[PDB]
């Protein structure tokens, strides 16, 4: 389950679980048609280390998806 | 130049045959120094 | 991914058993009707563009709000997304039809789809309708094609319908 | 002397040689000073096996430096066939994986990320594969995990220079050759002040990476096709980078892990500052 | 689960593409082949009982020492778990026959095989010898394309174990 | 070049795997299907001349205005390049028939189609109408599975152009 | 990638022509012999492990230097690499055999291979020999299998040999 | 340089062995068919000019672009180079045919040839075709000559073909 | 070509300077030890043949694969090439030893050598070993000669070793 297992190999310090409403920031299907992503990837839970927290958020917003939540990972 | 060059070339021809004797003139440092790779052979005996 | 045979196998295994003579002959029948099935899948592939186009023309004929400003199939970008989704769904319905099982449709296309559309503000009832129109035309083609041998394809037309109806139900 | 035909006459193994000559072997017959042609700065010649020892001795004496020896027949079979990789097959990992869907991904990430070297079964990253299977991480996530691993560190980083590492990195992670001298430099300076790990992240969180691979697509070759903001000479670098289907990244070469892209070649695409 | 049908669908999907004549030709192969496959399946299904007892015994006859005390072919539980295991293999062979591909074998027996066998001190040699024997007897239950099918899958298991 | 044979080989290679019963079943489909395919191919091959002239004309009959001066169905060179282009399509249809897949069509006509047609002011509608006509006449040159094959590929081109 | 049909098509296209009645019937014959071809590919797949193993046993029987320290099939890591390459080459030979064309073998396997081995210090003559042994055993299996219908497979055995011989020549 | 015997010898030596009774009789057979071989080589020598000429006429009949300005067999200088290459390749094919081994062809002619042509801008596919035409005509002559004793030369015609086919493959 | 003085001069010139009193006395010391140096070079010259022979006997004692068929010091031609290379390297090591600088060794002998051997298939590790054996025996001779005045030659024995070690490192 994206119910993070362990530290999810992030190492680092704290783990924040951040969910975003990703658009085709990521996951455009390789298909010929219009840069969609599966329907069930509307919200994308993801666990990142404290050191990598800021960079990721900057490139999420930059590519247009908007953060929906944020909780410390544990 | 001398009767030694003839004896060396005659002995090489007898030991290694015709093709090795032709290569001995062309791979000589005298050929390389004065014709190089891109100059056609030409008569030289009129210049010291 | 499952097909109709694979489904049989999974249920047999959950009993710890070799396939029942019951299940064997159900699958022998699927092989029996497989030429018809290939024609049915071929009917959709061979008219995919028109099936989408004709569904589309008719969807916007009915729901002229979608193509007004404020509407979810306006401007060109959104219309292209809507046309693309019509194709995606028709595509997974044809896959299910080759397979004899809905799973590829449910797992790769329908799972999460409704919640995507709601997040986006895409009117699901309109999307359901576009799927109903694709069904009408697709089946039209399954039933009236180029020099196919005459026979009865109603079993397959039903099954295709349930795949269209699954998608509609799942989305509305 | 340049690019050759044939191998042998009586029989030989022709080797083609390459050097850098003084005006001692080759000069013009001009009135002053001895010079060789500027474009034959490094010259190459194909010599059959017996004349070979004698030639190398001569060249070294009169001043030249041998840059290479390689059999002629190796060098006659062209440049790689690229049909398999002009346009590849994409592999992407779906939301509810199927049990062997996920098997497909792992084998491919391995081949692509590790550059076709063998990863033996003792070697594989099993705990990490566990994670992908359960969906805790995604295909891009997993791809980052292999890069920071020792196996990746060990065959590609520890034993070669930074120039080489970065050049491999572009090939593996991004599928394309390195476009500029600036790219090499920009990266080397990062490793130097933020460490190895920060530097690894920089290809996997990049905008270029994100567009093409998104997040569920295994990185695949894409440099044999025209891309954006790619200098033109980066399509010839790709041939230098990938040597064919049976070629691989290999750190086990007799000569070791070395380059493949000439430093001179990179500068042709532009030189600035920083 | 790998079948001709799932494979062509997977390949279409991954290029965002409707099934075309290439993919439907492929499917026809799988459907044309079903008769031979399913004959093999029915024969392997009804002979299962004896095919299993035949192969189990052959493991002991080829590895006599297994049946001595302190060994892994001794006592009711080892010999019981053996019959079961060969029965699992024959079961998945019939499934692979019926399914039109190696999927059932790949997903339920091949994935993980070596790790399991290595932790439990199970030698592949036994299992190869069970299968070699099953292959000998299936020579006279089937013939023609049903035999070729049975063989294809038995051999597939033997290669998985080597 | 996409054929049933190349597809299964591609799928094996990419998993580092020998061809197995799944892949060989697929290949049998392609080989079993060759007879119908190749009958379609021979009929389309010998009628090529007239199929092309029939479709060329039909483009002008359906788009009358094309043949007026200042237009793209006027003068020897336009009308010549048209016949040629339909001939290219029929040629690749026969190739796709013979090859056992859409490869020849995908590689030589589909890849790049729209960019080319858009730069040169060529309307797909003409080409669809050429193909619709060719489809009408091929109704009486073939029947049964050869007709289905011919149709499969003609329709494939029409969808590529919509 | 090419197969025997695709090859025909490429040559026809370079003439600007529909396939010659010459080429048509050459391909009709390939379809004629295709059941035999499937058995031949199946012969290799069904004995891949033994073909590699038996080739291997014999390679090191002949060349006991490879398994000494200093030798290119020593220690375990190198032997596993050598066993792996034997499998890779046998694989692409079987692909060529299904295809009726060597191209997949030449393009994905043989292209650059010799220069790889020389860079590595891998003795190419030994690799060539390992390929010759795989050929002997593989063809053995193509010729003497389980209850296949009796007939003449020599044409296919030749063609398989040329694929083994291509690889050998390319590498030595 | 190798011939068919020399090849045997090199393989034997790599085993550290006197020639196998296997290899001995393979070579006894080559001596058995050697009169036919001499006629086959003689067929090519005796018609070399026509073989090149006829191949040529036909190459430019097919590919009228080569003899236009811009084309690689224009002006006279280039046509003479192309005619010369046709002769060179036919020559090394005849040498291979006397030898019973392709090595002289591969080592002295084919090695590097493709990369030469690409450097020059010489269209390799056209060169491959010119080689295919030489093959057709050359074999024609091998099969239908002046008062040679009647018998079966198909083995030799095949072998000659593979030398023509090696060259074609190597160049295209 | 450089010797130990010439090296000093090049470094001085790159400063734009007359030689430093530092560098002067380093060179005065080289002149101080020059009789010993001459004996050391003479030790090698006077036993060149045995040094090569003894190294050789021992190399093939250790690596009996090189003298089997398949091995890089088989047949006579290859053994003569290997014996010749042993002499060439011993020769340039003696030149470096007269010179007090490695440059002649690096520039005329070691430069490109590894890549030559790899191109040839010559096992570089075996060549490195042959160099290590020459070193052992050569130094043996430098240390225990015919009626040379007794003293300490360890500085020179080290320096000779580094030339042997340069060559080994460069080649392996
Ligand atoms: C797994 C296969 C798959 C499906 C099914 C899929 C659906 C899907 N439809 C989307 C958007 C969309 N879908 C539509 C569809 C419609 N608009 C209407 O008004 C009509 C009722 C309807 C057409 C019948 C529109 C307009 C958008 C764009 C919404 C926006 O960005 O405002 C998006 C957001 C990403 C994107 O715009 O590319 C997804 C993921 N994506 C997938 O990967
Ligand atoms: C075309 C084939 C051919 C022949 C025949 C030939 C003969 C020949 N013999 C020569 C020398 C010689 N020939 C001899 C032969 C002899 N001395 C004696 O006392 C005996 C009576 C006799 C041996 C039976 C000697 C001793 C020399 C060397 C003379 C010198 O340099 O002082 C030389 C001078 C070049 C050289 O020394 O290599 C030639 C050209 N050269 C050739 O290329
Ligand atoms: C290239 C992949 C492929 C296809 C597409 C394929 C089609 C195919 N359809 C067939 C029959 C047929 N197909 C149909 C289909 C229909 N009948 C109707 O009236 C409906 C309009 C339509 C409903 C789908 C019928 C009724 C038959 C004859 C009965 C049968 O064979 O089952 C047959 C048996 C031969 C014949 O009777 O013509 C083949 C081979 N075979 C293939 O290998
Ligand atoms: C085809 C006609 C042709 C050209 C153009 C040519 C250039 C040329 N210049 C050379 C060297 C050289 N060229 C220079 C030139 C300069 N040094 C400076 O600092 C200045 C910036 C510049 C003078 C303006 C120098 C100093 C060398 C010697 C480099 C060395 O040996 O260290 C050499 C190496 C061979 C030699 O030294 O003779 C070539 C081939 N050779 C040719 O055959
Ligand atoms: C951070 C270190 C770490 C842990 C601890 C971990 C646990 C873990 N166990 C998993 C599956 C699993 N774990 C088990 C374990 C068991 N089954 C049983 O019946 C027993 C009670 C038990 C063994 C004692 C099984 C059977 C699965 C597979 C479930 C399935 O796919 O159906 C998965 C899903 C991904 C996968 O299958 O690889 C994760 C992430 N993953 C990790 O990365
Ligand atoms: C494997 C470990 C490693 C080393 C050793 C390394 C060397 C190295 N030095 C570089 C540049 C450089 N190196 C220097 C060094 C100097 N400039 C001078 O004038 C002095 C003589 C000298 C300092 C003592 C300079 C100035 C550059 C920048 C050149 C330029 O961009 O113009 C570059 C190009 C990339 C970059 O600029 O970051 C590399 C790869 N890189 C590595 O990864
Ligand atoms: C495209 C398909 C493909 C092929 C064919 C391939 C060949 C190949 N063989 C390799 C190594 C190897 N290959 C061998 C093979 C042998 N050793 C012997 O002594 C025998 C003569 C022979 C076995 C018959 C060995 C020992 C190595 C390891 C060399 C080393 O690291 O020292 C490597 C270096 C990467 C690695 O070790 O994984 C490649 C790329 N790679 C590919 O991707
Ligand atoms: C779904 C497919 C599937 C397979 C194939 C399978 C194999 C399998 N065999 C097992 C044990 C076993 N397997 C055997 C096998 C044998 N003993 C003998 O007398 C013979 C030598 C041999 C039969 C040829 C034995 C003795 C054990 C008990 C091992 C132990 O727990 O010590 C176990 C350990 C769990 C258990 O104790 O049952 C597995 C998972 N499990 C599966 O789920
Ligand atoms: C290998 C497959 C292939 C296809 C399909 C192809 C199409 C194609 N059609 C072209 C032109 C053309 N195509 C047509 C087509 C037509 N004119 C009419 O009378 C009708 C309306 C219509 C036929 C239905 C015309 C008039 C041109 C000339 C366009 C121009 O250059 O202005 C061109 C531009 C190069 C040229 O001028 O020849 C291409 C590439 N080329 C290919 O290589
Ligand atoms: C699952 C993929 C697949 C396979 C493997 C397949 C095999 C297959 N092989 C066949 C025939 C055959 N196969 C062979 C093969 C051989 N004869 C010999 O003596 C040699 C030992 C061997 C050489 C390869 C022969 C001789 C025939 C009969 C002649 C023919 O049908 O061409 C036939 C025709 C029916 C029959 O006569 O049995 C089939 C269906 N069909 C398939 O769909
Ligand atoms: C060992 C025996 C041998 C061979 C085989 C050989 C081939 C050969 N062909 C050459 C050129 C050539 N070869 C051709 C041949 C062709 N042009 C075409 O368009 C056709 C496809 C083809 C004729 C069938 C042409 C046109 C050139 C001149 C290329 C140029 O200079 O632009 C050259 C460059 C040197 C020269 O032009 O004389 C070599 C070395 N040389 C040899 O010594
Ligand atoms: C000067 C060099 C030289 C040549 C050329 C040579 C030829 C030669 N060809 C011969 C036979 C022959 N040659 C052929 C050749 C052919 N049969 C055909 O139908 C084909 C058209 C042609 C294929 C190449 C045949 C069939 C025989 C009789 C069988 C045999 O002796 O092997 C014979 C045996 C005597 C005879 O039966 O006439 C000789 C001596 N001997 C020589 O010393
Ligand atoms: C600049 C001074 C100089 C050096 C150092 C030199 C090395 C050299 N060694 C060569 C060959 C060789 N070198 C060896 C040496 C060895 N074989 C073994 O197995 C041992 C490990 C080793 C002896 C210790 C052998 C066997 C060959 C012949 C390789 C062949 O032709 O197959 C060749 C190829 C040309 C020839 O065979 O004459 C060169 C250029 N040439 C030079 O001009
Ligand atoms: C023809 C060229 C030439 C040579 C060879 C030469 C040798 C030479 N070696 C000498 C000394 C010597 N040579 C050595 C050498 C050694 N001592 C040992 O115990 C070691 C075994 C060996 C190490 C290399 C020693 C220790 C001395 C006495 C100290 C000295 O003069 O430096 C001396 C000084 C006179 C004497 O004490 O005998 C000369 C002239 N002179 C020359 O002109």
């Amino acid at each position: 389950m994206s119910v993070l297992t362990g530290d999810n190999q992030q190492r680092g310090s704290k783990l924040f679980k951040i969910t975003i409403a990703l658009s085709p920031t990521l996951a455009h299907h390789p298909w010929p048609g219009l840069d969609t992503h599966e329907p069930s990837q509307s919200s994308y839970s993801t666990i990142v280390s404290l050191e990598r927290l800021l960079p990721e958020m900057t490139r999420i917003k930059r590519n247009g998806g908007r953060i929906l939540e944020i909780t410390e990972g544990e | 130049y001398n009767q030694s060059e003839f004896v060396e070339h005659l002995d090489r021809y007898q030991k290694s045959g015709y093709d090795a004797e032709i290569d001995s003139y062309i791979d000589s440092d005298e050929y390389r120094r004065v014709f190089g790779e891109n100059t056609v052979p030409y008569f030289r005996g009129f210049k010291y | 991914m499952q097909d109709a045979f694979t489904k049989a196998i999974v249920a047999a295994d959950l009993r710890g058993s070799f396939l029942s003579e019951q299940e064997l002959n159900q699958l022998t029948n699927l092989v029996k009707e497989s030429n018809k099935r290939l024609d049915a899948v071929n009917a959709i592939t061979g008219n995919a563009a028109e099936i989408i186009s004709d569904a589309a023309h008719k969807l916007f004929a009915e729901q002229t709000d979608l193509i007004r400003p404020g509407g979810n199939a306006y401007p060109n970008r959104r219309m292209a997304a809507c046309l693309r989704d019509m194709e995606i769904i028709l595509r997974y319905v044809s896959y299910a039809l080759l397979a004899g099982d809905a799973s590829v449709l449910e797992d790769r296309c329908l799972n999460g789809l409704k919640e995507t559309y709601v997040a986006l503000g895409t009117p699901t009832r309109s999307v359901a309708r576009a799927v109903q129109l694709m069904k009408e035309t697709a089946i039209g083609y399954v039933n009236s094609p180029s020099g196919v041998t005459r026979g009865d394809c109603s079993a397959l037309v039903n099954e295709a319908a349930t795949y269209f109806d699954k998608a509609a139900a799942s989305i509305a | 002397m340049n690019v050759l035909t044939t191998s042998s006459q009586r029989g030989g193994k022709l080797f083609k040689v390459t050097m850098t000559l003084s005006p001692a072997l080759s000069h013009h017959p001009w009135p002053s000073l001895d010079t060789y042609e500027p474009s034959q700065n490094s010259y190459s010649v194909v010599v059959p096996l017996d004349r070979l020892l004698a030639e190398m001795t001569y060249i070294k004496n009169k001043g030249g430096r041998v840059l290479d020896i390689s059999p002629a027949d190796l060098e006659a079979l062209g440049p790689p066939d690229i049909s398999s990789v002009a346009i590849p097959l994409k592999v992407e990992l779906w939301a509810k994986a199927d049990v062997s869907d996920v098997q497909a991904a792992i084998v491919a990430a391995y081949k692509q990320i590790f550059g076709n070297t063998y990863v033996l079964e003792s070697e594989r990253l099993t705990s990490a594969e566990s994670l992908l299977r359960n969906g805790s991480i995604s295909v891009r996530e997993f791809v980052r995990l292999l890069a920071k691993s020792e196996l990746y560190k060990e065959r590609f980083f520890f034993c070669t220079s930074n120039n080489r590492f970065t050049e491999l990195n572009f090939k593996h992670f991004l599928g394309r050759a390195p476009y500029n001298q600036s790219e090499i430099a920009a990266h080397l300076d990062r490793y130097q002040t933020f460490g190895y790990d920060a530097e690894i992240d920089s290809y996997i969180d990049s905008d270029e990476y994100i567009q093409a691979f998104g997040e569920n697509v295994v990185p695949y070759y894409r440099g044999f096709k025209s891309q954006s903001g790619q200098t033109v000479e980066s399509f010839n670098r790709m041939f230098k980078l990938y040597r064919g289907d049976a070629g691989s990244d290999t750190n086990l070469n007799l000569q070791g892990q070395k380059r493949r892209v000439d430093p001179k070649n990179l500068l042709r695409s532009g030189r600035g500052i920083v | 689960m790998k079948t001709v049908i799932t494979e062509v669908i997977a390949s279409a999907d991954s290029q965002g593409r409707f099934l075309n004549n290439t993919e439907l030709q492929a499917a026809n192969g799988r459907f044309q082949r079903a008769t031979a496959s399913m004959e093999a399946a029915r024969a392997l299904t009804s002979n299962a009982d004896s095919l299993v007892k035949g192969a189990v015994q052959e493991v002991y006859n080829k590895f006599p020492y297994l049946t001595q005390p302190g060994q892994m072919g001794y006592g009711d539980t080892n010999q019981a778990k053996c019959a079961r295991d060969i029965s699992h293999y024959l079961r998945f062979i019939t499934y692979s026959l019926v399914a039109g591909g190696t999927g059932p074998l790949d997903d339920y027996i091949v994935a993980g095989l070596r790790e399991v066998n290595r932790t439990f001190n199970l030698s592949p040699s036994w299992y190869i010898e069970a299968l070699k024997h099953i292959k000998g007897k299936v020579g006279s239950q089937l013939s023609g394309q049903p035999l070729t099918e049975a063989n294809a899958y038995i051999d597939y298991c033997i290669n998985a174990l080597s």
